């Protein structure tokens, strides 16, 4: 064999550690050169402008930030979405000011991740196994995509792309109800039932397997050694488990068929996941969340306000104190 | 010792009548006849030693001065602050409704 | 800048064509049961 | 609280003439603004001009007077800066820009009518959101 | 204000074969707008650590 | 005269004046160093100059 | 001490990982 | 993989920690002083 | 009085280390066979 | 003759015209004539800030930076009155253009040092008996230097001058006196001179290049700190127009 | 920054005491009977 | 009036003023109390009195 095939064998093999691959071979580089500009900007990157308007925050822990208020900063706004590669800049200390580090991380990521996926899919094959794992991590995979790359797309700058830190994301998500109430957005509210019942489903599919564990060991010991691995035996009743939650709701509410059963575990969150994401995407075209601002009315006209008239008070001082010195007209267009 | 001006500012005349040295041109919407023709003109002429300088920008049609005339009573002047006049702020303050 | 500029298009352009070239390596083939997928 | 006629009651010129106007013509009112006018002045403010709203107080001491049927109708047909002193239907929609304001041009005399009555009565209504802006919401 | 009244420890054995400068623009001699290339204080520690 | 040869002419710099639990930069004792004061030259009464 | 303490808890994290992926009990079938 | 043949197991008894800690923890009660300073 | 701020901290890991490393070894002694 | 579509994303934009080698010559000043500057261009090429030494008795010194908020730098499309003087000197009085620049540039080390580049309100005026403005020609002047922010300009924790909370909030029983200078904001208006040395001249079409040096104070944050001293260098352009 | 002096005190036995315990716990139970 | 009094009705000693990671004893806030200033009374111009 010559060496390009003895190199694909390689690359394809099944017997690495950790599986390299075509997809792995775009992956490996691109995580790597991401993570470590994303730790180094995160210990000793100076302060970024942001909002282009010579107003630098600071993100780094050296410059005064500690774990819950550090970020990698967003690039600024002057920039919008150009491409502001290191050698755009006529110097790191301009790069850096500028907020470079950001677009290098972020594009390096949703490419790494995204061969991530693909990697996925390609170990799936090798080992003969089913390849819709990847279609699962698509949907966290989507909602990267959605605050780091549409969002500012439909926004018009990385300026306003989920800043990489705790704090940051924070800001990003009280911002993003400010201008879009993504909260009365029915794909946030189905991203919402999505996660609430994923942990749900969770807990209870958890509690259910565990609950009906065949009896395989004694009480001085951790009831876990009375599973091995490979065993062909499954290692609780199903049976057992499922007139348990049948009987708990009623008989037809409950699986008992274990396919069936984890096909929900994944569809669940996995579309509830997708819609947050869409919800997010599509608020990044600026088609919010529903307004029921002044909806209810009596019979002569005064307004009669519902808990979404209050929602929007709550709104109105988030809009009017975000970027305070940013604003020089009266409509926050972008 | 330090002082924030504009605070100091709203103790004087500034703080009770349309400076025609300082005050931010939108003011001028409070009484009728002044906005937008004479409020430009008050403006740009500025500063003045007294009120009824006003009276003196060259150009004024005789209505004009009439309606000048009728509210001197609601016009002042003061020293010329910095920092309400830099940055075209007497053209546009920052603030809307 | 020029020169990193170069250096990185040159590696980008290394593992892209890896990546394509890998693919087109008779990829189907690599599965452990049916690999006659031409 | 009702719509009452008295809150229909709105001055039709400058000379303490009233006019009372139905419900059908408040509605006709509220639905010909939002249909020509609302893009920039919902609310009662003015969003290409903050600093001029439609309140009441407002319309008074404009020039000519605006806080009356005349002073309205006469607005939209010729439209003036606040001291009278420049037409600028130029870039402001009325009857006499029709051409370059398309949506003014199925409006009839009685629709401008109905229009300022809405004008006139809706801050009879709300008090100080009408013209109020956000921090009035 | 040198290095030996700062406490510095290791600084003194990288000036002392040639190492002078930041990619910072500073150097120990109290230059400005010096370029060190690579082998700055920054560049040496960045390398022990690789 | 240099203000640098100045500073080396002062026993906070040598480094026989220290301690094993004195801890951290020479400036955490005698302070960060801003400015030589000059030569002081001391004479009595009389104009003799003293050492 | 601070910024110090933040990268060591870090890097403790990452030794970690090291440790836990390469040098992880093998799983063995029965 | 083979096993390494160079390995040996590792013993301290309870005299040995008893010593151990009264070294340790009656050093720090000297050191402390002058850590504290 | 105005003690070195890292006493405490350098006396508590000058005391919990290598009492940990002797606690550690005589532990495992005590828990192999025989 | 460039298009903006020539021009765009180049840096071109940032730049000031030049003239050729061959404009050498001599523009003839009418004293019955009145002039005007239709467009002044001023083209930074370095920015020097004068380090702050320890002892206060040291010669300090001009030191360079680097320039981070990239081809934004430039004065243009400056018009004003260019007056004849009793004495035969000219005198331009600028009346307004885009005569301001926000710059940051930055020190070794890291500093960094905002300025508003600027030559608001100049007044700058030539030797005397000048019956033509030649490669001997200078004008030399005096600017407006303002704060660097107005004053709706507000601080991280909502502070400012004509807005803003007035304390900070954050600390609601800390003492007042040591928070003072952060808490009442300052507007600053301070002078800087300018020299412009002509080095060519179209006399022709009355074009005039050359080189500039403008000193002037740095950004002092409204009032919380001491600004720095700056030094400007770079190229000039002129257009000279009857009027 | 002005931060709490006992937070490195702090932050080094939380992490210190548990962690000590786990490796106690493991290496006594690597060094029995296999 | 009693400084005691007084000082109960201060919103420094309200028992929900504080913070999850403010540590401490409530000195090390707003500082030890040492002395009433007394009562404040607010007046405008025309002398109305205002709270
Ligand atoms: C897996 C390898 C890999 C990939 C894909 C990337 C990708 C990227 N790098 Mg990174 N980088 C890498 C490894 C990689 N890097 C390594 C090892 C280093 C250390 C030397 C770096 C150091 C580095 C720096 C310092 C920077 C980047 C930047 C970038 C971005 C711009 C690159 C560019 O302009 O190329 C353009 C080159 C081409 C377009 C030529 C390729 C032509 C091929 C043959 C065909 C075209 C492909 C086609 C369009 C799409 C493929 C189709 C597909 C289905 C097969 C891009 C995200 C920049 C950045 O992040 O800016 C914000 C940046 O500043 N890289
Ligand atoms: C070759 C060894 C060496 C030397 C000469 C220096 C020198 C210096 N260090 Mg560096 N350093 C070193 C290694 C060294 N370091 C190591 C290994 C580390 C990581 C821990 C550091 C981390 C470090 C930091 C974080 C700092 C320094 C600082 C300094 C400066 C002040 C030193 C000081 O206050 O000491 C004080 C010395 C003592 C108090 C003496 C300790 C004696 C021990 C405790 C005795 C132990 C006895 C034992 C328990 C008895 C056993 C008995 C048994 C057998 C029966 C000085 C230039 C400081 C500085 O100014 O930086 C800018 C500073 O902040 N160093
Ligand atoms: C009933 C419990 C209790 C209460 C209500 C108090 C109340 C008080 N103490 Mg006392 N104290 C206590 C027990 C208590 N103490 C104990 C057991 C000790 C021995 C350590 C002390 C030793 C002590 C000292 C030395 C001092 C006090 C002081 C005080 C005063 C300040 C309180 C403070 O700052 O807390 C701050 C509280 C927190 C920061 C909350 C900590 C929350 C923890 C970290 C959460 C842990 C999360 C966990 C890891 C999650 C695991 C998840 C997992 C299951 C998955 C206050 C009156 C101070 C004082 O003013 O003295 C006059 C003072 O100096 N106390
Ligand atoms: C004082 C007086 C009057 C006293 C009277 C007392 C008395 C005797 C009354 C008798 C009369 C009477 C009963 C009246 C009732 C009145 C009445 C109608 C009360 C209603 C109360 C009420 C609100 C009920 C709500 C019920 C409710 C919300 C049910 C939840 C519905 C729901 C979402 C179910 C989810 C079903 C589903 C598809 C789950 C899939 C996900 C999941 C749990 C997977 C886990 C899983 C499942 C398995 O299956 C097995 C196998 C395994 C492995 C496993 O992982
Ligand atoms: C590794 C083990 C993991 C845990 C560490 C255990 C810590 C235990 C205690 C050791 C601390 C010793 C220093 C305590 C005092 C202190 O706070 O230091 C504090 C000092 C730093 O000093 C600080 O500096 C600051 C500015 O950065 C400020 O000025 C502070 O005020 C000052 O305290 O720490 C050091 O200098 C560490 C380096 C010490 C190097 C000494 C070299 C000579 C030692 C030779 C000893 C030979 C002994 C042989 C015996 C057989
Ligand atoms: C045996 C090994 C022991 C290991 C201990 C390791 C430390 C663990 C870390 C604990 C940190 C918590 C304190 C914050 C840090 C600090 O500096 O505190 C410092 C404070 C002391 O506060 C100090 O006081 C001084 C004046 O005396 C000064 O004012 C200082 O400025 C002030 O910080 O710590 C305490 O108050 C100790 C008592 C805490 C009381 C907690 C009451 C409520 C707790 C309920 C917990 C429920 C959790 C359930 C969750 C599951
Ligand atoms: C700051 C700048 C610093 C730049 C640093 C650049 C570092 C690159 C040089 C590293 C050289 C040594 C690496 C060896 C490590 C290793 O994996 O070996 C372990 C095994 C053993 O290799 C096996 O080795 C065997 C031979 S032998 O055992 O090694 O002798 C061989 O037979 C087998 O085929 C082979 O797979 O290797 C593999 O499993 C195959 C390759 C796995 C590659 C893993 C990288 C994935 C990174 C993903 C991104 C994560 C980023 C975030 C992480 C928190
Ligand atoms: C970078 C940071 C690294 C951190 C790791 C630090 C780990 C350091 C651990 C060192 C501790 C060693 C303790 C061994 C303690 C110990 O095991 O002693 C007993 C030990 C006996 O060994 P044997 O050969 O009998 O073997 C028995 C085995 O079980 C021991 O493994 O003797 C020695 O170890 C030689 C030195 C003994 C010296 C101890 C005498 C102490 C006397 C009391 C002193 C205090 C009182 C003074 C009064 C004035
Ligand atoms: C719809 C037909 C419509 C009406 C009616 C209307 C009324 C109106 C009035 C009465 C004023 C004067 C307000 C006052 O004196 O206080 C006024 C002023 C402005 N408007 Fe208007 N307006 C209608 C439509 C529109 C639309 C669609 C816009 C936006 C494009 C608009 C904007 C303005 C502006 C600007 C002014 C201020 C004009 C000036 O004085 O310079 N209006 N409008
Ligand atoms: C940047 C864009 C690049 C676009 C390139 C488009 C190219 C279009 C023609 C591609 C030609 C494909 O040529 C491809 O490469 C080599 C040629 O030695 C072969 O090489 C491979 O053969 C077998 C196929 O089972 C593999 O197991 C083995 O690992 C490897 O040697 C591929 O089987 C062949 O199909
Ligand atoms: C912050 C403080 C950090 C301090 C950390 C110090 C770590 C100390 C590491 C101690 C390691 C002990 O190493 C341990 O040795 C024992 C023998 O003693 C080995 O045990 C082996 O030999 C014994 C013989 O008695 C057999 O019973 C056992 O079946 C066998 O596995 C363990 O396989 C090994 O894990
Ligand atoms: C792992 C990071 C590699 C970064 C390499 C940056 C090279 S930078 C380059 O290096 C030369 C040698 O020092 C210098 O002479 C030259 O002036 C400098 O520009
Ligand atoms: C291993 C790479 C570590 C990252 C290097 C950090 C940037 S370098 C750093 O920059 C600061 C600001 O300019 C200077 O004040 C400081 O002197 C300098 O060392
Ligand atoms: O929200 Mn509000 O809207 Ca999207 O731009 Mn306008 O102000 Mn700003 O740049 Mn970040 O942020
Ligand atoms: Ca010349
Ligand atoms: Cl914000
Ligand atoms: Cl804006
Ligand atoms: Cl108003």
């Amino acid at each position: 064999a010559n060496l390009w095939e003895r190199f694909c064998n390689w690359v394809t093999s099944t017997d690495n550690r950790l599986y390299v691959g075509w997809f792995g071979v775009i992956m490996i580089p691109t995580l790597l050169a991401a993570t470590i500009c994303f730790v180094i900007a995160f210990i000793a990157a100076p302060p970024v402008d942001i909002d282009g308007i010579r107003e630098p925050v600071s993100g780094s822990l050296l410059y005064g930030n500690n774990i819950i208020t550090g970020a990698v900063v967003p690039s600024s706004n002057a920039i919008g979405l150009h491409f502001y590669p290191i050698w755009e800049a006529a110097s790191l200390d301009e790069w850096l000011y500028n907020g470079g580090p950001y677009q290098l991380i972020i594009f390096h990521f949703l490419l790494g991740a995204s061969c991530y996926m693909g990697r996925q899919w390609e170990l799936s094959y090798r080992l003969g196994m089913r390849p819709w794992i990847c279609v699962a991590y698509s949907a966290p995979l989507a909602s990267a995509f959605a605050v780091f790359l549409i969002y500012p797309i439909g926004q018009g700058s990385f300026s306003d792309g989920m800043p990489l830190g705790i704090s940051g994301t924070f800001n990003f998500m009280i911002v993003f109800q400010a201008e879009h109430n993504i909260l009365m957005h029915p794909f946030h509210q189905l991203g919402v039932a999505g996660v609430f019942g994923g942990a749900l489903f969770c807990a209870m599919h958890g509690s259910l397997v565990t609950s009906s564990l065949i009896r395989e060991t004694t009480e001085t010991e951790s009831a876990n050694y009375g599973y091995k691995f490979g065993q062909e035996e499954e290692t609780y009743n199903i049976v057992a488990a499922h007139g348990y939650f049948g009987r708990l709701i009623f008989q037809y509410a409950s699986f008992n068929n274990s396919r069936s059963l984890h096909f929900f575990l994944a569809a669940w969150p996995v579309v509830g996941v997708w819609f947050a994401a869409l919800g997010i995407s599509t608020m990044a075209f600026n088609l919010n969340g529903f307004n029921f601002n002044h909806s209810v009315i009596d019979a002569k006209g005064n307004v009669i306000n519902t808990w979404a008239d209050i929602i929007n008070r709550a709104n109105l001082g988030m809009e009017v104190m975000h970027e305070r010195n940013a604003h020089n007209f009266p409509l926050d267009l972008a | 010792e330090l002082v924030n001006v504009v605070d100091e500012k709203l103790g004087t005349a500034y703080g009770e009548k349309i400076d025609l040295n300082n005050t931010n041109i939108a003011a001028f919407i409070q009484y009728r006849g002044l906005y937008p023709t004479l409020a430009k003109l008050i403006v740009k002429n500025a500063p003045y030693e007294s009120v009824e300088d006003v009276l003196n920008i060259p150009g004024l049609t005789e209505r004009q001065k009439q309606i000048l005339r009728e509210n001197l009573e609601h016009f002042t002047v003061t020293e010329v602050e910095t920092a309400l006049v830099e940055g075209g702020d007497r053209y546009n303050n920052g603030l809307y409704k | 800048m020029e020169t990193l500029k170069i250096t990185v298009y040159i590696v980008v352009t290394f593992f892209v064509l890896l990546f394509v070239f890998g693919f087109l390596s008779g990829d189907p083939a690599r599965n452990p049961k049916r690999k006659d997928l031409e | 609280a009702e719509l009452t006629p008295e809150v229909l009651t709105v001055p039709l010129n400058s000379e303490g003439k009233t006019i009372t106007l139905t419900e059908k013509q408040y509605l006709e009112g509220k639905r010909l603004f939002q249909y020509a006018c609302a893009s920039c002045h919902v609310g009662g403010i003015t969003k290409t001009n903050p600093s001029l709203d439609l309140r009441t107080e407002t319309l008074a001491l404009a020039t000519p007077p605006r806080d009356n049927i005349e002073g309205l109708v006469d607005y939209m047909k010729n439209p003036t800066t606040y001291d009278g002193e420049q037409e600028i239907a130029e870039v402001h929609p009325s009857l006499r820009s029709a051409d370059i304001f398309p949506k003014m041009r199925n409006l009839t005399e009685k629709d401008l009518v109905a229009i300022a009555g809405h004008i006139l009565v809706e801050p009879k209504i709300l008090g100080d959101k009408w013209g109020g802006g956000k921090v009035y919401y | 204000n040198p290095m030996w009244r700062q406490g510095m420890f290791v600084l003194p054995f990288m000036a002392r074969l040639g190492v002078t400068g930041s990619w910072s623009g500073w150097s120990i001699t109290g230059e400005t707008g010096i370029d060190p290339g690579f082998w700055s204080f920054e560049g040496v520690a960045l390398a022990h650590i690789v | 005269i240099p203000e640098k040869l100045a500073f080396y002419d002062y026993i906070g710099n040598n480094p026989a004046k220290g301690g094993l639990f004195r801890t951290g930069p020479m400036n955490k004792g005698d302070g960060i160093a801003q400015a030589w004061k000059g030569h002081a030259v001391f004479r009595n009464k009389e104009g003799e100059e003293l050492f | 001490m601070e910024t110090i303490t933040y990268v060591f808890i870090f890097a403790c994290i990452i030794a970690l990982f090291f440790f836990a992926i390469f040098f992880r009990e093998p799983p063995r079938i029965t | 993989m083979e096993p390494n043949p160079n390995r040996q197991p590792v013993e301290l008894n309870r005299t040995s920690l008893y010593l151990g800690l009264l070294l340790i923890l009656v050093l720090a009660l000297l050191f402390s002083s002058y850590f504290f300073n | 009085m105005e003690v070195n701020q890292l006493g405490l901290i350098a006396t508590a890991l000058f005391v919990l280390v290598p009492s940990v490393f002797l606690i550690i070894l005589y532990v495992q002694t005590e828990s192999q066979q025989k | 003759t460039l298009t903006y579509d020539d021009i765009v994303g180049t840096g071109l934009a940032n730049k000031c015209p030049t003239l050729d080698d061959t404009a050498r010559g001599a523009y003839p000043i009418d004293s019955s004539q009145t002039y005007r500057i239709a467009r002044l261009c001023l083209q930074p090429t370095t920015f020097l800030v004068k380090e702050e030494p320890k002892n206060k008795r040291q010669e300090a010194e001009f030191v360079p930076t680097k320039l981070v908020t990239r081809e934004t730098t430039s004065l243009d499309q400056i018009q004003g009155e260019l007056k004849v003087n009793s004495d035969g000197s000219l005198t331009f009085v600028e009346e307004d253009g885009i005569d301001f620049q926000p710059v940051t540039v930055q020190m070794a080390g890291g500093e960094r040092i905002p300025l508003l580049f600027t030559v608001k309100n100049l007044v700058a005026s030539t030797q005397p008996n000048v019956t033509s403005i030649t490669t001997s020609t200078d004008f030399k002047g005096e600017f407006n230097v303002p704060s660097y922010r107005t004053a709706n300009f507000l601080d991280p924790k909502g502070r400012g001058l004509a807005s803003g909370y007035d304390s900070a909030i954050a600390l609601p029983q800390a003492k007042e006196e040591e928070l003072a200078r952060a808490n009442v904001k300052r507007f600053s208006l301070t002078k800087g001179q300018i020299s412009l040395n002509v080095a060519k001249v179209d006399g022709r079409t009355g074009e005039i290049a050359g080189t500039f040096e403008s000193e002037q104070l740095s950004d002092d944050d409204m009032g919380a700190h001491e600004p720095h001293e700056v030094k400007i260098q770079g190229v000039f352009y002129a257009s000279i127009e009857p009027a």
